[PDB]
């Protein structure tokens, strides 16, 4: 279980880091 | 004219390595998503064998 | 010329890009399809689970 | 003809980088929505399970 | 924008997303 | 159950197709 609790922490890092990457990206792409 | 058509050709080439770039990162997030719905799915797994 | 050879890596590319995102979009209508399914099982759970 | 030859060769292919773009935006758009739906899950299925070994 | 969301949203937006995408790739191919 | 296990396996299935497919076009872009 805390094993788990650890890797769903780590997912959401994973999936802000590429959010905000990709945001970064699209907003050059629009220019 | 010549000179235009230069700059034409870099923002072609610029554009298209920002798109590659986004569609990467895109494919990291959707391995995520795919990761997530496989943890849940094998927690609605066990739950339901529990019952 | 150079122009050929330089709409070559283009082209080349573009449809590289199209086909890159045709795939992914199986890849999200099956993510979709996963969670639609998910959804349907948490509920079959909790409505059981308020009835018991 | 070159030089609008050309022309025509630029435009085809910076329209399709455009409709290249707004299908990524949109797909960007399905991703964050499946991510909404994954949390709402997850939240759900947590409850489900704490409810079921605070019983225990 | 997003919010309020909810489940009957989530599955109308899925909808005209994914049909914009179609016409998007649609208009691609030829 | 049965039913359920049944589909979750085409749905791997289906994943590891198309992952491949955009691994080799994402390979063939870097070149
Ligand atoms: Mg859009």
């Amino acid at each position: 279980v805390e094993w788990n609790e650890m890797t769903w922490m780590e997912w959401e890092r994973e999936i802000e880091n590429y959010t905000k990457l990709i945001y970064k990206i699209l907003e050059e792409s629009q220019e | 004219a010549m000179a235009d058509i230069g700059s034409e050709f870099s923002g072609i080439v610029q554009q298209q390595n920002n798109l590659l770039r986004a569609i990467e990162a895109q494919q990291h997030l959707l391995q995520l998503t795919v990761w997530g719905i496989k943890q849940l799915q094998a927690r609605i797994l066990a739950v339901e064998r529990y019952l």
